[PDB]
Formats: structure tokens, sequence, C-alpha cells
């Protein structure tokens, strides 16, 4: 004869969480809060370009190393780009005091 | 590599989607950015449990 | 089934219906079928929207520059700034992780409570006119058409409709 | 009405009574009126007091001096101390805001649960002797005076008092 | 008794049984005794284990060196590093303390809910065949042996067993 029942949703899904009372806990729908990924690119802010040094040091950039493009046209930019191990330090070596401080002052 | 693409947050490992609150990816960032953790994952539930029978 | 249904008196969920997270399954002479409860479902999902907006937006992301660097004649500032940053990182990590665990727990409780409420709504009309059966379902001592289904969804039954049919078809049992 | 009453089977609240947050409304031949449940009400409000004491006091406010200032030859310390302070400010902000939202949610659940409990207490005495009606109320198959009201408030009925009057006045229905 | 039992319809606990946190008390002609519900008890305790693992492990403790020291010509760094460290200390303190209070609250609610669920499980079999009594207990209009006890524990009754004995021994009442 006739019958009424409750009902609710399930699916084929197997996305999972951890939870206080059980782990790998399966649900239908989820949402990843995290941005676990990176595009592996050096994009630019907002339409504002960054500064690039290529191979140069900050010393080779600021001082006028001819192997470093001076780039007076670069009036302002989004952020500074280097490599970790910059090639072209000073062709005539010498101490460069407060390198840190000048970097932080030229942070922006 | 350097690219013409645009962003709102950036790090050496890549340019970053500034939509979400968090990464676990690398602490160093510049811009309108997430915050770093030392973790694998964070996934809030929207739905609920799945059991067929 | 914190509050008694899902892994409670109910064992499991159903894959047939997809339009909304909750509903009923109707069974009558015309046939069988599933049909979703968009009222409470949409109310709940509005709650989830207001949650996740009230999780993401509560951050304030500055136009930031993270990193620094130092000489070896300022290890004070180096090991400090390490400890400082790692302190922050760990605190956000801990608070955030507990928030995900607890919020998903409260989401399970939110769902569980909503279905339990609806089960009481279904019961509230059909108390003596129709009986509990098994789990998850009520059997009628009378008969019910699709109009009766649609009525019982939106909080309408008209109690004296099949009061007497239930009052007689009970009495063999 | 997380647990089924307030925006649940109950639709709304009442402005007439002010002495305590909960109570009953009595209806009998002598008249109508509202009367507050100071027992559970005061128990709950003691809970709220212990909450807010256990929110405010858990801070420890030092005899503090916040600010600093620097030259332009220590932008490291400037932009650092900016990031440091803003980091703290944001973390307190986030944790605090989530605490207000969640605590008020749990306060709604606290109230909802207390009234639901009391509804079960009212039901537990008067199960067969008197019936559910509508929502929020029970009708008696017998009659009840102010002594009966005051008895049923404090957890007393004496079940065989009107057992028979209910057992006969049911039977027309 | 947030959800209605413990300091609710139940007044207090019992010291006789120790093998598991929950159970039943059986009363029949063979005698009296207590017996524990290891199913739901162990399920819950697995939950508590997963909690406390998910509290302790969510810390990450570095191979750390806490302290520093300074001259009096760097009071900036002194009073800073004081404020920095005290800031961290207070934030961990506040978050941790709220976590202990709230987690123990949710533990009480977890227990309360589990027993309430089980009370509904006990009721679900024996609805008309046996009655509510007092609080915490159901009286049978029929008789029940240790096999009947052990059956009713694991979610088995066979409803038509004593349906008729209840259907007749009711009728004097
Ligand atoms: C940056 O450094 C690399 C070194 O790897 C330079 O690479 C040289 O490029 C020239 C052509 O431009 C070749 O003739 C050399 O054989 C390359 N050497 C190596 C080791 O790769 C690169 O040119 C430098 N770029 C700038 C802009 O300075
Ligand atoms: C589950 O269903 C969704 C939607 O049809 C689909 O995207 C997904 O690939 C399916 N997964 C499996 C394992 O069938
Ligand atoms: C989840 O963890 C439980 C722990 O016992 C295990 O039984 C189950 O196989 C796990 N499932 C997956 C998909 O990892
Ligand atoms: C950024 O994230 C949002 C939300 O996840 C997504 O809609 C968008 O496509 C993403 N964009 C890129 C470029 O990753
Ligand atoms: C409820 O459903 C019935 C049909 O089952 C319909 O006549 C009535 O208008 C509906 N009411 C509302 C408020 O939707
Ligand atoms: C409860 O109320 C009745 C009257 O309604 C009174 O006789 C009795 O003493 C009261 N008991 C308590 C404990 O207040
Ligand atoms: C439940 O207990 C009964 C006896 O009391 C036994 O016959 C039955 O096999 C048990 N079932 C399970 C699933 O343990």
């Amino acid at each position: 004869e006739d019958t009424i029942c409750i009902g609710y949703h399930a699916n084929n899904s197997t996305d999972t969480v951890d939870t206080v009372l059980e782990k790998n806990v399966t649900v239908t729908h989820s949402v990843n809060l995290l941005e676990d990924s990176h595009n592996g690119k050096l994009c630019l802010l907002k339409g504002i370009a960054p500064l690039q040094l290529g191979n140069c040091s900050v010393a080779g950039w600021i001082l006028g190393n001819p192997e470093c493009e001076l780039l007076i046209s670069r009036e302002s930019w989004s952020y500074i780009v280097e490599k970790p191990n910059p090639e072209n330090g000073t062709c005539y070596p010498g101490h460069f005091a407060d390198y840190e401080e000048l970097r932080e002052q030229l942070s922006s | 590599p350097m690219d013409e693409c645009d962003a709102k947050c950036q790090t050496p490992q890549g340019a970053i989607n500034s939509s979400l609150p968090f990464q676990n990816v690398h602490p160093v960032t510049i811009g309108e950015c997430p915050k770093y953790v030392r973790s694998a994952k964070l996934r809030m539930v929207t739905g609920l449990r799945n059991i067929p029978s | 089934g914190l509050f008694g249904a899902i892994a409670g008196f109910i064992e499991g969920g159903w894959t047939g219906m997809v339009d909304g997270w909750y509903g009923y399954h109707h069974q009558n002479e015309q046939g069988s079928g599933y049909a979703a409860d968009q009222k409470s479902t949409q109310n709940a999902i509005n709650g989830i929207t207001n949650k996740v907006n009230s999780v993401i937006e509560k951050m304030n992301t500055q136009f930031t520059a993270v990193g620094k660097e130092f000489n070896k004649l300022e290890r004070r500032m180096e090991n400090l700034n390490k400890k400082v940053d790692d302190g922050f990182i760990d605190i956000w990590t801990y608070n955030a992780e507990l928030l995900v665990l607890l919020e998903n727990e409260r989401t399970l409780d939110f769902h569980d409570s909503n279905v339990k409420n609806l089960y009481e709504k279904v019961k509230s009309q059909l108390k003596n006119n129709a009986k509990e059966i098994g789990n998850g379902c009520f059997e009628f001592y009378h008969k019910c058409n699709d109009e009766c289904m649609e009525s019982v969804k939106n909080g309408t039954y008209d109690y004296p409709k099949y009061s007497e049919e239930s009052k007689l078809n009970r009495e063999k049992i």
C-alpha cells in the first residue's frame, strides 16, 4: 500500500576530509579552501610590470654596469626580479655596506 | 620564466591566484596574497556523506 | 546521526535524486519517485554561502612584501625573524586547521539537525492517521495521491481528510 | 529552531512577559496570563555569566607601551615592525570575530535546546492525559486550576489526578 | 542534559558499572545487573582518540632556541622582543584556553547526544509493546529473559514476540 519516506542526497563521489571523529571521511560535495598550486610563471601585478635584472646584481643595476641595461625608461614597477646567485657583481670588487638597508629602501 | 600574464600575488615558485585565503606552498609572497601554512590540505565540506547500498 | 538519523535510524543515503540535497520519496499506486525539498535545502545552502563568505572575507590581505635578508653580523635579527615568522605561520596553521575540522563537524550537525527537524514536521501532521515504519518512512492506513504528496511537502494536510479511514483501517491491527 | 522550535514548530516570540526569558502561558476559566520559568532561566543566565567572565578574563592586559619610531636607515625594522604588528592585529581580529559568530550561534543553540528540553518535561507528565495541539501548546481533556499550573511548573502532576477524566473525555474523540 | 537527559530527565550517574561508559541496567526475575554498551561506547572513544591525536599532532614543535639578550643601547629590540614574545604567548594562551573550554563543552554534548540517540533506539523497538516509566527506564507489559536483553542490546526484538501479551496486559490500564 502507499508509503511516505524521507530522502536525501548521495552521489558517485569520493572526495574526502579529515575530521575530529573520523579521518578520510567521504562526502558528496566539498570545497578545497587551499591554493596548493602555482602557475610556475613570473606574471606581473595588476597591469604594472616588474623590474627584471636578468643576470645582474643590484650593484650592477644601480651603478651603471655596461653589461647591465640601465633602463631609465623603467620609471616605476610592481616588484623586483633577480635570481638567487646573481652573476654580475662589481667588476672592481669592494665592500658595499648596508646592502640590506638599500634593498629594503628600494623594496618599493 | 618571465611572462606577460597578470596577477595579484607572486612568489618564486610561481604567480598566484589571490582568490583563496591560504597556501602551504611557499612563505615568500608579494602582493594581495594568501597566508602560508605547513600542511598538506584544507577542505571544508559543502555537502555530506556518500553511502550507496 | 549525531541527533539520531544519519548512521542512526537511517543507515545511508541515496543517489537517485540530484536536484536538491533533501527531499522525500513518494510511493503510491501511480508509482514511485524522488522529489527534492528546495525550501529547507535552499535555506541551508544560503547558510553555507553566508558561512564561506564569512570565512574568506574575514581575512584582510595587505599589499604585502614577505621576505627579508641579513648579514651574518645580525643573527639576532635572523634567528628572531625566523622565530617570528614561523610563530605566525604556526598560529594561522593551528587556528585554521581547527576551524576546518570544527566547521565541518558543525556542518554535519547542521544537516543532521535539519533532516531531524523535517522528520518532526512530517510526523506532526500524520501522528495517529499514519504510523512509523522501519526507519525513515511512514506507512499510511489510507491512500495518498500526488496532490496529497505536494500538500504534505509544503506543510498542509487537512487532518480530517483521512482521519476516519485511518481510524478504521487501524482497527484490524 | 535548530532543534525544531524557534522558527520551527514555533513561529515567533512574545512581548507580554518580561520577568524572565522563559515561562509558560496559562489558560483556564479564571483567565489567561503569562508566568516566567526562573529555574531554568536563571540556570541558563548563570551559564551566560560564566561565559562572559570566561571570555573577558581570559585576556591578560599588560602595562603596555605600544608604539615605536625609527629613522629611514632602519626600514628593515620599520617595515618589519609594521608587518609584525599588523600580523598580530589581524590574528586577534580573525580569532575574535569567529569567536563572536560561533558563540552567538552556540547561544542560539543553547536557548533552543533549553526550550526543547522543557517541552519534553511538559510532555513527560501529560502524555496520554492531555494532547498536543497546533504548536507550542497542549490541550487538556480535563481542567486545571492555578494550583495545577504551579504544580506542573515545578515538575509535579500526580498522574492519577485527572487520569480518568482524560480517559473518558478522550473517548468521544 | 543539553539535549534533555543528564541533569535533564536523568538526575545522575551510576558507579556500579566500570567496563564501559554506557550500557543498560537489566531487571528481570533472574535478578538485577548492569551491562555495558561497548558498540557505541567504543565508537565514541575512537572519536575521542581521533580528537586528541588531532589536537596534539596539529602542533609542530621546531628544534628551537627561545631566548636572547641585549645591551642597553638596543632597548628598541629589547622592549620589542618582549612585546613580540608576550604577544605570541598570549595568543597561544587565549586560543588554547578557549579550545579546552569549547572542546569539553562539545564533549559533554557528544556524550549527551549519544545517550539520547540510544534512548531513541531503545524506544524504536518497544513503542506500544512497553511503556515509558519515570525517567531513564521502560516497563514491559510482558516478561524478558537474558536472551531478550541481549537481543534488545544489539538492535533486535522481533516485534510480534510479545505484541499480544502487551496488547492484553495494557488493557487493564
Ligand atoms: C646570463 O648568463 C648566462 C650564463 O649561463 C649567459 O649565457 C651565455 O649566452 C651567450 C649568448 O648570449 C652564449 O654565447 C654563451 O655560451 C652562454 N653561456 C652560458 C654559460 O650559458 C647569458 O648570455 C647571460 N645573459 C645576460 C642577459 O647577461
Ligand atoms: C562521477 O560523476 C561525475 C558527474 O557525472 C563525473 O564528473 C565523475 O567523473 C564521476 N566519477 C566516476 C568515478 O564515475
Ligand atoms: C580510511 O581510514 C580507515 C581507517 O581504518 C580505513 O579503514 C579505510 O580503508 C580508509 N579509506 C581510505 C579510502 O583511505
Ligand atoms: C583563480 O581562482 C578562482 C577560484 O578558484 C577561479 O575561478 C579562477 O579560474 C582562478 N584563476 C586562475 C588563473 O587560476
Ligand atoms: C501546497 O500544496 C497544495 C497542493 O498539494 C497547494 O494547493 C497549495 O497552494 C500549496 N501551498 C503553498 C503555500 O505552496
Ligand atoms: C510545587 O508546586 C506545588 C503547588 O503547585 C507545591 O505544593 C509544591 O510545594 C511545589 N514544590 C516545590 C519543590 O516547589
Ligand atoms: C543479537 O543477540 C541475539 C541474542 O540476544 C543473537 O541471536 C544475535 O545473533 C545477535 N546479533 C548480532 C548482530 O550480534
